[PDB]
């Protein structure tokens, strides 16, 4: 037959794929293969759309067919790499990309896909070089440009930052106008100066990818319950998460399933990840009424069937657009009410989510247009943490008077009070109050342990541990799986912090910092002569960039001190050494905001307009420290400078945080669960009365 | 962190 026939079907299918007509594309590809069975391009193109539909094994089969027909078919190798990467076979992906680039060194797409492996592997310098090769070969390449831009964000390379933001916004505008998937990921859109409409549109279009993967299942709509009779009057809530394990989300809410009222609620936890063997997974499996390992049910149709058979009334999406999500489960709507909660700081933009659980501080009603969901308000803040359960050894502290400071040499421990009963020369300072160990024999031995770098010592039968050696003493304590047994010593000397100056800290990933933020921090340090900035090597290759820009702003290098990433327990504990935390305005600290407040460290924040830029102020409002919340950059700076220069004020504010972390609702998981339950019932009564979702802002 | 998206290549038949 004429070659134009199969060629025309293949090329028309390519167009249909571009337009989003995936089902039509599949038909045309398969008809092309009917007309011309040995059609390498059609095999590879078909496999591309099957990949997009989640039919990964069938895609692999057709990639291999294409390559059998054409051993040097570089397109097919690069496309196959993308499928192996999605299947988590990183080595196979690399072997495919390196083969494609060996066949065709000028293959722009293959260089950019290779770069995505280096980016995910933590090799940012090599990712950057490969993205730049891709853009050299194909100067108009939105995927490469935007992922390169995020590489540069990660390492705080701000070269031509203003022009980078221009082009990012231009790319998104063009892709949205042309009905294409934006090359900016929803979770990254918060970092760039895009309109709220663009951010919600980015999210909606990423959610539509889930539709392509469920439509091939041809499942009918689910019949949903309209009463609680089958559940004996109990409301069935299902928590869906890939992060039941050693993950920050468990560090936040692992207590909540077990605190639900069993008289009125039946709790189902659907894990999207296998059991990692940590106590976090043990606890949720033991305390939930039911625990379902969906990682054993990879078909989203069969997994949604399981949710529906359990009779779930409210299904809670804890992933949003993060690693491990299976939002296909929510697209299938196995429950009549589906809510976003906690794990993802932003809107799904998707029709299959009814609510986002938030609060009036985080998401004031006047910005409801930023969200596709209806707002459902928790009464104080929607954020929560398990710090009271995980880190009770930090509820009290004592210090050593090496001369009195509350944050130069710090001891914490469960048996710390019992220990101090034995030391007759301890002094009690009332700003609860703080015991002060004088510079005696015991104190000298503790300081000798730190200076000498010993792991622990024993005094009066009490184990005293070096705070830098927790993983050698008890790995489960370092991770937060268990409460440390010993008395732990934490000191500014351990981290190179000055003994006689103000320490401002921020322990966030460096990509949450932008030039405007560092300039603001620079203005503060210039106004507090005795002061340094304490930051984290995340990643370390960002350190020289921050240092270079800080010096361009008039800050010498010795004003910024970096520490490595620490295990969870040390990370929270060493926050006690700072005087003040400077929150990132672009995207706040979220978990890290809870962490510093639990240590008693005041956090200064300037809430923005996005959900992610307003969480810290929501936390401080619940805590009851409205004076740490700035309305603009001037106020942010003035607040931080006053804290660093008026030491009586600093003592007062730190005392407020230290006390109100306990007395306010911020860390009260029992009160949170109770209020969360009241919110679920408002949702259920609303649905049971035959109403579509509406704002629950009271 | 999530996995970085990739770019599929559409092959034109000639
Ligand atoms: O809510 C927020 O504020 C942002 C959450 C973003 C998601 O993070 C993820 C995702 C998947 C797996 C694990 C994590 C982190 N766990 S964690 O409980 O948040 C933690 C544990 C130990 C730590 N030690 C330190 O010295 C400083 C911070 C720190 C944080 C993690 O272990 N990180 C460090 C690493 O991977 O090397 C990531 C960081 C977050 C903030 C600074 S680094």
């Amino acid at each position: 037959s004429c070659p134009t026939h199969a060629d025309s079907l293949n090329n028309l299918a390519n167009i249909k794929r571009e337009q989003g007509n995936i089902e039509e594309a599949v038909r045309l590809y398969r008809k092309a293969l009917e007309v011309f069975p040995e059609f390498a391009a059609a095999h590879s193109n078909l496999a591309s759309v099957l990949q997009q539909q989640g039919k990964l094994q069938e895609a692999l089969m057709h990639y291999k067919e294409a390559i059998r027909i054409s051993p040097t078919f570089a397109d097919a190798y690069s496309n196959m790499g993308n499928t192996l990467k999605e299947m988590q076979d990183v080595q196979g992906a690399l072997q495919c990309y390196t083969r494609a680039i060996q066949i065709n060194p000028a293959f722009a797409d293959a260089h950019s896909n290779l770069a995505s492996i280096h980016k995910d592997s933590g090799n940012i310098p090599e990712a950057i070089a490969s993205y730049r090769t891709a853009l050299k070969l194909k100067p108009d390449f939105p995927d490469a440009y935007c992922n390169l831009a995020h590489c540069l964000q990660i390492v705080c390379d701000w070269t031509d930052y203003d022009e980078r933001m221009k082009k990012l916004v231009s790319i998104v505008a063009d892709q949205l106008e042309k009905n294409r998937l934006p090359s900016v990921h929803p979770h990254h859109s918060m970092l760039y100066p895009l309109s709220h409409g663009f951010r919600k549109a980015i999210a909606e279009r990423h959610g539509n990818l889930c539709l392509d993967k469920i439509n091939v299942l041809h499942k009918p709509p689910y019949e949903h319950p309209k009463d609680l009779k089958l559940s004996d009057g109990r409301l069935r809530v299902g928590y869906v998460s890939s992060d039941f394990g050693n993950h920050p989300t468990s560090h936040l809410m692992q207590s909540i399933p077990g605190m639900h009222n069993p008289d009125k609620f039946e709790v189902f936890c659907y894990a999207l990840s296998p059991d990692d063997g940590t106590n976090f997974r043990v606890k949720v499996m033991a305390e939930a009424n039911h625990f379902i390992d969906l990682s054993q049910i990879p078909c989203n149709g069969k997994a949604a069937d399981r949710i529906h058979q359990d009779g779930i009334h409210i299904l809670v999406n804890m992933n949003g657009y993060t690693k491990g999500a299976r939002n296909e489960l929510f697209a299938l709507r196995p429950a009549p009410i589906q809510a976003m909660w906690l794990g993802y700081p932003g809107t799904s933009g998707a029709l299959f989510m009814d609510y986002i659980i938030t609060d009036q501080e985080t998401s004031p009603a006047e910005v409801a247009e930023q969200y596709s969901e209806k707002l459902a308000y928790m009464p104080h803040t929607f954020f929560i943490g398990d710090h009271a359960n995980m880190f009770p050894h930090l509820k009290k502290k004592a210090v050593i008077d090496f001369k009195i400071y509350d944050n130069r040499i710090v001891l914490n421990g469960i048996d710390l009070k019992a220990f101090l009963d034995s030391l007759p020369d301890v002094k009690i300072v009332k700003m609860l109050n703080m015991p002060v160990i004088p510079m005696n024999t015991i104190a000298e031995a503790v300081i000798e342990m730190i200076n000498r770098g010993q792991i622990q010592i024993t005094i009066n039968g009490f184990s005293i541990s070096n705070g830098l050696a927790t993983t050698q003493i008890n790995n489960k304590a370092a991770t937060g799986e268990e409460v440390p047994r010993t008395i732990i010593v934490t000191t500014r000397s351990q981290y190179g912090l000055p003994e006689d100056a103000i320490v401002y800290c921020n322990f966030n990933q460096l990509y949450k910092i932008d030039p405007s933020t560092l300039q603001m921090w620079a203005n503060i340090l210039k106004r507090v002569p005795n002061s340094v900035l304490w930051l984290l090597r995340f990643p370390a290759v960002g350190e020289p960039n921050i240092q270079q820009y800080a010096q361009n702003m008039g800050l010498p290098q010795n004003r910024i001190i970096f520490s490595p990433v620490a295990p969870k327990e040390e990370h929270v504990r060493r926050g006690q050494l700072a005087d003040v935390c400077l929150d990132t305005p672009l995207c706040n600290g979220h978990t890290t905001g809870m962490d510093v407040l639990w240590a008693g460290t005041p956090m200064v924040t300037m809430p923005g307009e996005t959900l992610a830029s307003r969480v810290a102020a929501s936390q401080l409002t619940c805590l009851g420290c409205l004076e740490l919340i700035a309305k603009n950059r001037q106020e942010y700076e003035d607040i931080a400078v006053k804290l660093g220069t008026d030491l009586e004020y600093l003592k007062k504010v730190r005392g407020k945080v230290w006390k109100q972390r306990i007395s306010s609702p911020l860390f009260n998981t029992k009160q949170y669960t109770m209020e969360l339950e009241r919110l679920y019932l408002q949702m259920w009564e609303h649905y049971a009365a035959g109403n579509k979702p509406d704002h629950m802002i009271k | 962190t999530h996995e970085t998206g990739t770019t599929n290549t559409a092959t034109t038949a000639t």
